[PDB]
């Protein structure tokens, strides 16, 4: 129910000698609070950086449906993979019962024919959809395990789609998601030889890891290092203006003891007041 | 130091929030940045001094 | 009773008497600065200060 | 005072610190043990520890 | 394999896959320096290296 440190893939495709390398794109911030729905039932979450790691053995969920809102409203993606056979499909509506809905406009067909868990984590920016993955083998069915399981990334297929629901699980089954949000965040990433990084410091969730983070080190020797600054962010707002900044003759039409008749009304003229 | 920091460094002025509502955020830019330029240079001065 | 306003030596906006009314003091600094970390050692512990 | 008179002598006359200037930085000085520190602060963020 | 290129510390590319085939290192950072010229004295010699 929490990702303890889980969750890290390969920002770039740079490979990097042993040294400490400070990421700034990379997500997914440790111990972060995951919504696993440990029943299979069709929900549909949010998205902008999800993190699916289903640990149920016998892996029967095998697709994820991304897009947008259904009914023939935008296009969406549904990625399946049956058989040992990868078909990627983003053109299909909603109107293995869900593809043959509507096929009014298709574009850019691709398909990729050729315990247990699968981690995968998809991400959206400037329309290129980054997927990863994963795999560890796991013995606990009470929930995520603990472990690094470093990422490989499989597919960069952009498509052009601005995704913002997954729904449409499998059926006739345990299963579960286990899908967590992640944020903007800096990690710091401990590239070791043959591009292994096995190890992660997520700088934003305690002071030490930002300090880790500020001299580059993974073991912090005795003493005080300055490693930031603070500010007060403002909470209300004050405006106070001039008084009255002048005001209007009203106490003289209203306030007289001598009114013409309706025949000869007086019409004054009343201006910048 | 402190005179250095209200000083101009050839911009349009030296208090802020007063190039910012008199142009286009492209053309305050310029202006931003040749501020930081110089608080930058008179901060290495007095840090070497 | 005609100033207005009133700044500091550092050239710096100190006080000003309340436009609407009650016509007293105003704005000081917040707080800010540099915040440090106190370790004893990764091999000796984990907490910090 | 915990000090003898010629430390006490020291003590008051080059203590100035040209009385005058300390509104230019800030500073957090005063003493803790007779509950008198005030912690001051200045919109040019110049401190002195 | 699914890395394309690679860079070192100092944020510079170090080695990148070759695209048509035979996938191997790459370029390394050529010859350079200062030159300086040896001189015993030109009173009493001419000669240099």
């Amino acid at each position: 129910h929490t990702s303890s440190m889980r969750g890290v893939y390969y920002p770039d495709e740079i490979f990097r000698s042993d040294t400490l390398y400070l990421t700034q794109d990379l997500f997914l911030p440790f111990y972060s609070n995951v919504t696993g729905f440990h029943t299979g039932n069709p929900v549909i979450p949010f998205k902008d950086g999800i993190y699916f790691a289903a640990t149920e053995k016998s892996n029967v969920v095998r697709g994820w449906v991304f897009g947008s809102t259904m009914n023939n409203k935008s296009q969406s993606v549904i990625i399946i993979n049956n058989s040992t056979n990868v078909v990627i499909r983003a053109c299909n509506f909603e109107l293995h019962t869900m593809i043959f809905d509507n096929a009014f406009n298709c574009t850019f067909e691709y398909i990729s024919d050729a315990k247990h868990l699968r981690e995968f984590v998809f991400k959206n920016k400037d329309g290129f959809l980054y997927v990863y993955k994963g795999y560890q083998p796991i013995d606990v069915v009470r929930d995520l395990p603990s472990g690094f399981n470093t990422l490989k990334p499989i597919f960069k297929l952009p498509l052009g789609i601005n995704i913002t629901n997954f729904r449409a699980i499998l059926t006739a089954f345990a299963a579960a998601y286990f899908v967590g949000y992640l944020k903007p965040t800096t990690f710091m990433l401990k590239y070791d030889e043959n591009g292994t990084i096995t190890d992660a410091v997520d700088c934003s969730q305690n002071p030490l890891a930002e300090l880790k983070c500020s001299v580059k080190s993974f073991e912090i020797d005795k003493g005080i290092y300055q490693t930031s600054n603070f500010r007060v962010v403002p909470s209300g707002d004050v405006v106070r203006f001039p008084n009255i900044t002048n005001l209007c003759p009203f106490g003289e039409v209203f306030n007289a003891t001598k009114f013409p008749s309706v025949y000869a009304w007086e019409r004054k003229k009343i201006s910048n007041c | 130091l402190v005179k250095q920091l209200s000083s101009n460094f050839g911009a349009i002025s030296s208090v802020l929030n007063d190039i910012l509502s008199r142009l286009d955020p492209p053309e305050a830019e310029v202006q931003i940045d040749r501020l930081i330029t110089g608080r930058l240079q008179s901060l290495q001065t007095y840090v070497t001094q | 009773p005609f100033q207005q306003f009133g700044r500091d030596v550092s050239d710096f906006t100190d006080s000003v008497r309340d436009p609407k009314t009650s016509e007293i003091l105003d704005i000081s600094p917040c707080a800010f600065g540099g915040v440090s970390v106190i370790t004893p050692g990764t091999n000796a512990s984990s907490e910090v200060a | 005072t915990k000090r003898s008179f010629i430390e006490d002598l020291l003590f008051n006359k080059v203590t100035l610190a040209d009385a005058g200037f300390m509104k230019q930085y800030g500073e957090c000085l005063g003493d803790i043990n007779a509950r008198d520190l005030i912690c001051a602060q200045k919109f040019n963020g110049l401190t002195v520890l």
